[PDB]
């Protein structure tokens, strides 16, 4: 549990919105491939990304 | 006094030369010599080679050391070194054959002193030549069918030097090698004719 | 040649070794995941002291991380740069010591070494070449101090001729977290003495102590301590690692350390340090990096050498600098402070120079003394282990896991000698 | 027809033998990799290289050198530099296990293992050779390696070839600033080796060199590397007479027939003149007259030892460039008559002069500028008592107590080597006052 | 970095200065003695290359500043640092370049005559005469071969005649014998018989 | 017109003869399938089909199947005979007395065939030369019984047989030593002149000469057949100084019990470091004496030399090779027996030696092949004889041999056999 670098976007740190289900993700100089979210989240994502 | 200044900024240059020494003696019309230029003062060196089984005691000849041409009494200086030139050493002749790649850039690489040495001066002189002759283009018809007996494409040192003196143009020894080594493609020591001709003009 | 095998053990030690092994990797280039990216040959060029090679083309480091409680690993493992580690050398108990000598050094700690002295003896054994061994651990945890001090025992009578190294975490008096420090920190030295070729001695109030004055750091945490112990560590055997002038190895520091068999406890500091407000205040040259080499707040220990007299001194630079610099100024500062320096033994500084830096610095300083200063630390832990001793309190644990109060007696005895005649050097004159 | 052997021990005997190879190929035009240059297509003429280098029949030079050591980090340096095709691969002989400061361990625990390869390798480069002068040695004293080795080396050198010469450039630990710690024992030991078994020794101590870059040439923060190219220098001007003409020849077979009175007394300590910067080099006339001066300035010394407190045995200096007998011969006199400068009293007369025609050479990112005239001396005097002296007055001090004997008995060598080193000193002495005194 | 590039070539030859020089003319020195800031000398701790070098260096803004160093020109020791070569008086092996188009001619040729398509003689179709082995009844007799395709053959001697004379440059430049590095991987994968000089080229070609 | 029958029985004797021929093949300049490439030398070691290609005199003996069949599909099967390929069905598993009394028996008969169809075609057969391993099963037995059969067919043809014996202490099998004796004692009065080619030898002349750590028996194939060559070139090439085979058993022959000798090679140098020496003729003889590149595990320095025979072979001269003669026998630290004024025997030839393209050798100009007979050679009879005693003494693996025709006294016999060899090697090595 601890904060972590994103190559992805200019040495930042992550955000909710950069883990997306179905586009690799980069962690710590390892590669991720995201299949399926609990839907608890998808709730979340619908309510707050929205706009 | 003694110039400091020339022997600081011109003590690398070394100049070496290949040669076969001119005597009456049978004895050593045969055995080569190496011959060294110091031009910081001025220096000569002779060597004397020894070939393997040959029974000789090679070694070094003359010591180097400094003496001037005895006809005009004036001390020899890099001009006068030569590639073909006949240098008399005290009683001992030499005639330069080869002189060494090293050598042969330095003379290529300063103008203006020898002149000899500059390819485009040998060809402005060689071309010049032509103003006696009725036509700039029977001049070259003449050169040649003189230099080119059987019109090979291809011919040899002496070929080349024996044509130029069957038409009578006076060229040193210098600049006629110095036309033989230009137009040598694969570097065999072949004179290019075709080329000689486009070079003089097509 | 001469490469060397990690062998560290304990929470204190766990957390120091991963700390250490990143510093290195990144020093070498090293990705989390194992596969070389570096731009310079030499960075490649002496790897073989502290990485093997597997096949694909990756490195892992030759190191065992040796515990009693699983609970650790697991956290250290999963690190950055905690994949590195080949999950087979992992070796670790089901029970714990629970900070008591005897359970860590009689009872689970002799039946448990088994396993780990066989994966150790796998490692020496495939090195063509072996220098040495070297030690990461605590004195006051029973499973540290007890486990670890067995296996030295144990590994010192297989390889008798080979260097040692151990570094040392003893419980300081003021920031004491545990009531059984004295007991199992003093028979921990008992066995260490006898056996060590090297001890490095690391309080944590010292460290507290430089960070908080020299960096002024508002809130460090376990990770900032951690960090400035692998730079002193990496340090030591840097030019071991890397062409230089003058190449030292650890079997050079020993010999010209340590006038006698019985003396080798030590004191480490590091230099240059400065924080971030003033890091672009200062210059580094020789003058400044040998003035904080013994200055006294930065050692790594609460013990202040001006109240004894330095005994040898030793000094590794890294970058390239003149030598003539380097030699002129141990000159200058054995002259000015000739309080501080033993007298019958002239010439008592050593010196070498490496020429590859840190990383992010230009040039660095790792400083080893002997000093009879540290005797304070030894008088100080005695009294309070006479104070718990002399009231029998917290005895039943110890002696009831088959061990006797004697033996508690001629360590306290042994450590009392040797706090008498390590004084007596002090007060020697010739 | 005349070739010489250079050996080198420890890792000061390799960064010396370093840079003094650079010049050697310089010297005679080598180029790096071997051939002279890719330019010159005539070659077989004045052969002078073969007293350093070594014809292969058909191309490059191996030059007739060894490296000997125990680290291999120095030697492994060597090989992936820009001289990595010169030498020959299988001279350059590593060890395993450094030495460590350790004189026992040089000396009794690992040299064994490795003194073997060397002489078959030294064997074979003899057989090469046919009017083999001499050898020389370079070694660090103070290092445990440097001492060991080249204790066991010349100890084994001494019965295989017995009368040939070796010339010795031992390089001592300065009086007051030093590396290590354990440095006099090592230092001590291993003079009682080398007495009887070295021809000619010369002292080479670091901060007299230090001294000198920083006064003349005008170094403040000056290296090792700095150094290395003024000993490169001396040995330069050291044999030069042997492949290059001059007025008078002076060999290898010279010294030890000239420079040592008796065979106890075979120390000696050098100089160096002019040692000039380029931008002050050309202020200056630089005549003989003023580089012999020089030559005799104690404060010049290339050892930390004034001659002023003793007497002068003899003096062989050798001069190289455009020099003339008789200006020579006129600045000898005045140092004759120079009240300041006193000889012994059982010798007349002692210079022994040498003439070389060839210039010194200037080598490119190097330090000094290139002059017409130099002088390189060797002198021998009772002024290097001095030295004997203060390393008994620190080897008696830790001894007193018995420091770091543990480091050296447990390695195999007894106790009784140390009173026995220590007595040798003790007459080493005596007997340098005894020849000073006057009848 | 003085001590390199002044003295240049062009300077050199034809003209006031030579190897030794009293270049003064061309750039900016202090003659030795002098008492005041250089603005290079105590911040950097410049050693070496006397103090009319060092002035020139501080002068002419070549330099270097800065706590951090930027990877590249930290990883320098002191031996390559100051003996690369003679540099500026006048003006290398062609080895390892040679070397590879002999093992790479050798390959060609070897794959030059692999008897492709039935260009086999009459016997060796089938197997010696006396050969054990299996012979199954429930196959094609004769035997069949497919050898390389015609431009795999050319593909290699594009790079013959390429490699001679062209872009390509020589691999890696490689130490001699005794050299003690890591070799890259040649205990991984064993690599046990190819003799250790070109046991170098296979290791560091990877 | 000279002619010389090679025989290989073995594992070890077909990967040896393996290289042996292609190095021959290479050195004649006859392609793989037999066809000389358009270009009488060669008549030595092959024989025309009368236009066409070329049959190597040679026949491969073995009784496993795979060994040979790798050389009927290698890049080699179309140059030899088919039935020159003798291959049986089941092996000797390393028992001397499967390939000497129960399954050896039946083989030689076709072997003596095939000898005798080659011989017949032969007018000058000068020897024959045998290669065989002593550590193995049928390369004792069998090579054992075609010895003695050879004898009696051939009379007194010279035979050579360049054997290979167990190391002294790195060794495959475990019962080695007890077929070694036996075959030993078989050969004593069967051969006429036997080189000792140990492997452990070869492994530190590798490491040490051509710089290789890992070595295989490839590597090691190659140096004996090029010793095979350097031997042998002065059958087929002209030179200043020529020796046939029957002139080594008239000078290296001291006694007719002795004929045991070991053999060395030199120059052998990787081509990295290959042209940082000139390789004088002065300087090849020095590593050809030096005791390390022995090729045999034996250090001459502990015994008395008795006669030593050279072979210079390149541009050499004949009064370079005097020169280095005379400063071996002034050096001290080699000494001949007393009796032995004069022990040299030269030879000179103009053929340089073959180097195979993408091999492990460079190219030199000069080389030297040193053949040597010294009282040294006791050592490895009294190890072997030391390590049969140790297994003999209770009677181990002695079930797996009597079971097979061999009777049980047989190895006191042999066991006396090689004491009476070491008396008589004590008793020449004595001062008259
Ligand atoms: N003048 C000079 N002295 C050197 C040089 N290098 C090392 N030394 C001296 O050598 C001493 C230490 O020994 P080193 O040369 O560093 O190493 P070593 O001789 O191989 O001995 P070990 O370190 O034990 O292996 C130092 O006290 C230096 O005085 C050098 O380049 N020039
Ligand atoms: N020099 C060399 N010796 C070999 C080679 N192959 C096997 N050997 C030796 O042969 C001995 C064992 O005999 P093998 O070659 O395996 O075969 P064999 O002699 O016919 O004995 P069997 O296997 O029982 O039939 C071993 O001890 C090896 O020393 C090789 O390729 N080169
Ligand atoms: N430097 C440092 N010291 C630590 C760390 N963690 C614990 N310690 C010290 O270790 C001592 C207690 O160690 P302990 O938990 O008993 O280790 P154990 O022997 O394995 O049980 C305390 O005095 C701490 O000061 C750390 O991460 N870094
Ligand atoms: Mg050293
Ligand atoms: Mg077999």
């Amino acid at each position: 549990k601890n904060r972590y670098k994103n190559v992805q976007t200019n040495n930042e740190y992550f955000q909710p919105t950069d883990l997306v289900v179905g586009k690799d993700v980069i962690i710590n100089g390892y590669s991720f491939r995201i299949l399926e979210c609990d839907e608890y989240t998808l709730k979340w994502f619908a309510n707050n990304i929205v706009q | 006094r003694k110039d400091i200044n020339k022997m600081y900024t011109q003590d690398q240059y070394i100049l070496r030369f290949e040669g076969k020494l001119i005597s009456q003696n049978k004895e050593d019309n045969h055995r080569k010599f190496i011959i060294s230029f110091f031009c910081g003062d001025d220096t000569i060196m002779v060597y004397e080679t020894a070939d393997k089984n040959s029974g000789i005691w090679g070694g070094k000849f003359l010591e180097r050391m400094n003496h001037n041409n005895p006809i005009n009494n004036k001390p020899y200086t890099e001009l006068d070194f030569q590639i073909g030139e006949i240098i008399q050493l005290g009683v001992y002749r030499f005639q330069l054959l080869r002189a060494d790649e090293y050598t042969h850039k330095y003379m290529k690489s300063k103008p203006e002193v020898f002149k000899e040495a500059d390819i485009e001066y040998t060809l402005n002189h060689l071309r010049k030549f032509a103003t006696k002759y009725k036509s700039y283009d029977e001049f070259m018809v003449l050169l040649i069918k003189n230099i080119d007996p059987n019109r090979r494409g291809v011919i040899d040192f002496n070929d080349f030097v024996v044509g130029l003196r069957r038409l009578g143009y006076n060229l040193t020894y210098q600049e006629i090698y110095t036309l033989m080594r230009y137009f040598d493609l694969d570097e065999n020591w072949k004179l290019d004719v075709k080329s000689l001709f486009v070079a003089l003009g097509g | 040649m001469r490469e060397i095998v990690h062998i560290q053990g304990g929470q204190c030690g766990n957390q120091i070794g991963a700390k250490f092994w990143e510093v290195i990797s990144d020093e070498h280039g090293i990705d989390p995941t194992g596969t070389y990216h570096g731009d310079s040959d030499l960075q490649l060029e002496r790897i073989n002291v502290y990485y093997n090679e597997a096949t694909g083309g990756r490195y892992v480091p030759r190191a065992i991380l040796m515990d009693l409680e699983p609970g650790t690993m697991d956290s250290v493992r999963a690190g950055p740069f905690g994949q590195l580690f080949r999950p087979d050398n992992f070796v670790f108990g089901q029970t714990g010591a629970g900070n008591n000598w005897a359970k860590g050094h009689y009872t689970e700690g002799a039946e448990l070494i088994d396993s780990v002295l066989d994966v150790v003896r796998k490692e020496a054994e495939g090195c063509d070449c072996l220098q040495g061994f070297q030690i990461t651990h605590s004195l006051g945890g029973g499973t540290g101090s007890g486990m670890g001090t067995l296996l030295i025992s144990k590994v010192r009578e297989e390889y008798p001729d080979r260097i040692m190294e151990t570094f040392s975490v003893v419980p300081s008096p003021k920031v004491s977290d545990t009531v059984v420090e004295p007991y199992n920190a003093t028979l921990s030295v008992h066995q260490l003495v006898e056996n060590a070729d090297e001890c490095m001695v690391i309080d944590n109030e010292a460290l507290y102590d430089i960070c908080f004055r020299t960096l002024k750091l508002t809130t460090p945490t376990y990770g900032d301590l951690n960090h400035l112990v692998s730079a002193a560590m990496s340090g030591v055997t840097c030019c071991l690692r890397f062409p230089g002038q003058l190449n030292s190895d650890l079997r050079k520091l020993a010999v010209n350390l340590i006038p006698f068999p019985r003396l080798h406890f030590f004191m480490i500091g590091f230099a240059p340090l400065t924080s971030r407000g003033s890091q672009q205040y200062r210059a580094l040259t020789v003058p400044e990096l040998t003035q904080q080499m013994f200055d006294a707040k930065n050692m790594m220990c609460a013990a202040d050498p001006r109240h004894g007299r330095y005994l040898t001194a030793s000094a590794l630079f890294r970058g390239r600098m003149s030598t003539k610099e380097v030699d002129e100024q141990m000159l200058n500062v054995q002259n000015k402070n000739s309080s501080y320096f033993v007298e019958w033994i002239p010439n008592n500084i050593k010196s070498s120079i490496c020429d590859i830096p840190p990383k992010g610095l230009k040039m660095a300083v790792t400083f080893v003394g002997n000093s009879t200063a540290i005797q304070e630390m030894f008088k100080r832990v005695a009294e309070q282990f006479t104070a718990m001793f002399r009231r029998k309190a917290f005895l039943h644990w110890y002696t009831g896991e088959g061990m006797d109060e004697m033996e508690f007696t001629e360590a306290e005895s042994n450590m009392n000698d040797l706090v008498s005649e390590y004084q007596q050097y002090q007060d020697a004159t010739a | 027809m005349r070739e010489v052997i250079s050996i080198h021990v420890g890792q000061g005997g390799i960064q010396v033998g370093n840079a003094c190879w650079e010049l050697f190929c310089l010297e005679h035009g080598i180029q790096p990799d071997g051939q002279m240059p890719s330019d010159r297509t005539i070659g077989g003429g004045d052969d002078a290289f073969n007293t350093f280098f070594s014809e292969t029949g058909a191309g490059k030079h191996v030059p007739r050198a060894v490296f000997l050591d125990l680290e291999p980090t120095v030697i492994d340096e060597v090989r992936t530099g820009t001289y990595r095709q010169l030498f020959h691969p299988e001279q350059l002989i590593s060890g395993k296990e450094d030495a460590a400061n350790n004189f026992a361990r040089g000396h009794y625990t690992i040299g064994k293992e490795i003194v073997d390869l060397c002489l078959d390798r030294i064997r074979k480069l003899a057989d090469n050779c046919t009017g083999l002068q001499g050898f020389l040695v370079f070694n660090s004293v103070g290092g445990g390696t440097g001492s060991g080795l080249g204790s066991l080396l010349l100890e084994r050198l001494s019965v295989d070839y017995g009368k040939k010469s070796k010339l010795g450039f031992t390089i001592y630990p300065s009086p007051q600033v030093s590396t290590a710690v354990v440095e006099p024992y090592n230092s001590i030991l291993s003079t009682h080796s080398l007495l009887e078994h070295t021809d000619v020794a010369v002292m080479l101590d670091n901060e007299a060199i230090y001294d000198i870059c920083r006064r003349n040439l005008d170094i403040e923060r000056p290296t090792y590397t700095n150094l290395n190219r003024l000993i490169a220098q001396v040995i330069s001007s050291l044999t030069a007479s042997l492949r290059f003409d001059g007025a008078l020849n002076v060999d290898i077979t010279e010294f030890q027939t000239n420079l040592v009175p008796y065979p106890r007394i075979h120390f000696m300590l050098s100089s160096y003149a002019p040692i000039i910067s380029a931008e002050k080099a050309y202020h200056e006339q630089l005549s003989v007259a003023e580089i012999t001066n020089s030559a005799f300035e104690p404060a010049n010394m290339m050892a930390k030892c004034d001659p002023r407190h003793g007497k002068y045995m003899a003096c062989s200096m050798m001069y190289r460039g455009d020099v003339v007998p008789k200006d020579v011969n006129a600045s000898i006199a005045t140092i004759k008559t120079k009240r300041t400068i006193q000889f012994v009293d059982w010798c007349p007369t002692g210079f022994k002069v040498g003439i070389n025609y060839q210039p010194p050479t200037v080598v490119p990112g190097g330090d000094l500028a290139k002059v017409m005239r130099a002088v390189c001396m060797i002198s021998n005097s009772t002024a290097i008592a001095e030295v004997f002296s203060r390393l008994d007055h620190k080897f008696d001090l830790m001894y007193a107590k018995r420091a770091f004997v543990h480091w050296y008995v447990g390695e195999g060598m007894e106790e009784g080597e140390f009173s026995e080193a220590r007595e040798d000193l003790a007459a080493l002495e005596k007997d340098y006052e005894e020849v000073g005194i006057e009848t | 970095n003085t001590t390199q590039m002044i003295p240049t070539y062009q300077d050199v030859k034809t003209g006031t200065t030579w190897l030794g020089g009293p270049t003064h003319v061309l750039q900016e020195q202090h003659i030795p003695g002098y008492k005041g800031h250089v603005k290079g000398v105590q911040a950097e701790s410049l050693h070496g290359k006397t103090f009319a070098r060092i002035t020139a260096e501080c002068l002419n803004n070549r330099y270097k500043s800065g706590f951090i160093v930027d990877d590249e020109e930290r990883f320098k020791t002191n031996y390559q640092l100051e003996y690369i070569r003679p540099n500026l008086r006048n003006n290398n092996n062609r080895q390892r370049d040679d070397e590879v188009e002999r093992l790479e001619l050798i390959k060609a040729q070897l794959n030059s005559q692999p008897k492709t398509i039935e260009d086999v003689p009459p016997i060796d179709r089938v197997p010696v005469i006396g050969y054990q082995g299996f012979r199954p009844v429930y196959r094609h007799p004769l035997k069949q071969v497919k050898g390389p395709t015609e431009d795999e053959i050319d593909f290699q001697a594009r790079t013959i005649l390429e490699l001679t004379k062209g872009q390509k440059e020589a691999p890696k430049e490689i130490p001699i014998v005794g050299y003690t590095g890591f070799q890259k991987g040649i205990k991984a994968e064993n690599m046990f018989g190819k003799t250790f000089k070109d046991l170098s080229n296979a290791s560091n070609r990877i």
